[PDB]
DNA sequence: CCCTGGAGAATCCCGGTGCCGAGGCCGCTCAATTGGTCGTAGACAGCTCTAGCACCGCTTAAACGCACGTACGCGC
DNA sequence: CGCGTACGTGCGTTTAAGCGGTGCTAGAGCTGTCTACGACCAATTGAGCGGCCTCGGCACCGGGATTCTCCAGGG
């Protein structure tokens, strides 16, 4: 039938990166999969802000940078922006 | 052409870049979106992902449950500090709440 | 002859250790879903709320009633008081801005 | 449909504020949340009405039960 | 350069209703403060609207909607009967 | 003689209304704007606070206090006190989810 | 810069108490007030260095201090 | 009135079923991937000029500190 | 209802907030300039997902048990 979007593989593929002798229900997958689109929307949201705040067009890697670091706390944050910083340049690379 | 390699194991993640990059053009956010925005988008949701996931595993192995039960991620994320703050807001079905009693309450 | 005769509290706390445990929703479903189509029939006429609809209703009702009832908890023993009052929830709400 | 303000049984909210670790409540609680749920009620069912006279709908979907959560920050996770 | 404002928008409105009275530039300021806190809040609601029902486009329902939305009580009835009074005056 | 030696609490209302129907800023400027100098250090060295931009922290933080202080004095009342006390604080920045 | 969490002196905590309607300041409540403060400083503050940052800055303006306290549902009118 | 021994009932670990939701497999198809091509936002270089950083005089309302007592917090 | 101490009130006294003034550079707009970058167009392509086969973790049903709690007896 008609393909809908979710992260059910991929928060799947996440836990058994880190924990390959556990499995997970389905409901506990929508859950994980509602709070990756929440914070989708909340990042990208803020993004979308910083870019018009600065009167910039384009959505660039220090607007998502800059948008996690408003959101996430403290030593949460400096986490995000560690492997946010490893991805571009293994992705540059 | 050559071969159709993934950009996320390109950037060394499981996460779709692909899929971000599609949402944020269509999700009426900028009229354009830079090359670099979907690969830190994808590494910080990873994070996110793997974290709380983990905890989750050490909720689920604090009782002997194998399956992540929807009650594991709610523990996960009241037990931790910044999960708390960052989703202070949140409402998780299926979850409760901590399991906490008042000092004066005994 | 003798009964058991459990004093008052010891069981309130039993219940709490065994409900903040748990995971079931304590509301019944057809009370909680007839009072949502009450409630609707006044905004709106011939409106139907889908299972699932009134599902994800009722846990967030749930989990809101809840998180009020322990910021009502917790104003009690501010107030040296065990037992919860109705002037209770309605400074909870005051400060919660609601 | 009447009088259904009584459905949410006395146990019922005793067993929410259970989860909630309250010790004792009072006889007057009872009567007070059951305005607060209805107050509460009446705003979210409110909101997705809008949400389902935008669509075209006659039926109330999940989907506009959650963003009728979002909107007001109380996200509900797991639809 | 030049800086879009509401200072001159909202002094017409005042006289409209209240032309004993005036305005300083506080009042002013915060006035198109909340002009503008308003704007993104019915927009960005409407732009969620759109989103929702994958709509690409938004209409004055749109506006009704996220008016109905964020306005409480009799609030968002009496702008509804003054947006619905201005589409008619349109037409 | 006999000075007028006004009771305790008198003065208190008297200051209540007199703050409540003027907008002038109880604290002041230069020692709220060192303080935030002082925060900003640990997040930047080389960083600098226009005139307005220490201003609109001000306001913001001086009516955020007093909603505090409002949410707190009430809390009193629940309490059967008059009397604001720092528990009264943390039950407020809990049950606000701060 | 050292010693500046007494800048809110006592008498400032009080005057902010009777805008707010105490009746009765205690005086624990000047140490509690000023971490309240403090918290609330490193908050919006921090959110606004993030803001200074990105604009490619390094003066804080009174813009980015609106958009620190919107994002966090305290938006300031008149700036 | 407080310390300690025995027992009623809610609660926890465990043996056995199995079952219904979860894990892996079959395609394939629709969204993800590859290469070129420009309009165009953005990084970079030089000017500047209007607002902030630092110090001075004073002066004065704001603030630290001490004496006294009665509204109120706390104990019973 | 009673104990009390600690915060309300009053001012002595010091002390910095603020107004006004001076100088200067830290730096944000402003204007060119040149430069890679992403939406869009052909071309293609590869595992996410609907669904089916399989399978196994814990709900259910009891059995048994330690295990923390209440009632009664003794000092």
């Amino acid at each position: 039938k008609t393909r809908k979007e979710s992260y059910a593989i991929y928060v799947y593929k996440v836990l058994k990166q880190v924990h390959p002798d556990t499995g997970i229900s389905s409901k506990a997958m929508s859950i994980m999969n509602s709070f990756v689109n929440d914070v989708f929307e909340r990042i990208a949201g803020e993004a979308s802000r910083l870019a018009h705040y600065n009167k910039r067009s384009t959505i660039t890697s220090r607007e998502i940078q800059t948008a996690v670091r408003l959101l996430l706390p403290g030593e949460l944050a400096k986490h995000a922006v560690s492997e946010g910083t490893k991805a571009v340049t293994k992705y540059t690379s | 052409r050559a071969k159709a390699k993934t950009r996320s194991s390109r950037a060394g993640l499981q996460f779709p870049v692909g899929r971000v990059h599609r949402l944020l053009r269509k999700g009426n956010y900028a009229e354009r979106v830079g090359a670099g925005a979907p690969v830190y988008l994808a590494a910080v949701l990873e994070y996110l992902t793997a974290e709380i996931l983990e905890l989750a595993g050490n909720a689920a192995r604090d009782n002997k449950k194998t399956r992540i039960i929807p009650r594991h991620l709610q523990l996960a994320v009241r037990n931790d500090e910044e999960l708390n703050k960052l989703l202070g807001r949140v409402t998780i079905a299926q979850g409760g709440v901590l399991p906490n009693i008042q000092s004066v309450l005994l | 002859k003798k009964p058991h005769r459990y004093r008052p509290g010891t069981v309130a706390l039993r219940e709490i250790r065994r409900y903040q445990k748990s995971t079931e929703l304590l509301i019944r479903k057809l009370p909680f879903q007839r009072l949502v189509r009450e409630i609707a029939q006044d905004f709106k006429t011939d409106l139907r709320f889908q299972s699932s609809a009134v599902m994800a209703l009722q846990e967030a009702s749930e989990a809101y009633l809840v998180a009020l009832f322990e910021d009502t908890n917790l104003a009690a023993i501010h107030a040296k008081r065990v037992t919860i009052m109705p002037k209770d929830i309605q400074l909870a709400r005051r400060i919660r801005g609601e | 449909l009447r009088d259904n303000i009584q459905g949410i049984t006395k146990p019922a909210i005793r067993r929410l504020a259970r989860r909630g670790g309250v010790k004792r409540i009072s006889g007057l609680i009872y009567e007070e949340t059951r305005g607060v749920l209805k107050v509460f009620l009446e705003n979210v069912i409110r909101d997705a009405v809008t949400y389902t006279e935008h669509a075209k709908r006659k039926t109330v979907t999940a989907m506009d039960v959650v963003y009728a959560l979002k909107r007001q920050g109380r996200t509900l996770y797991g639809f």
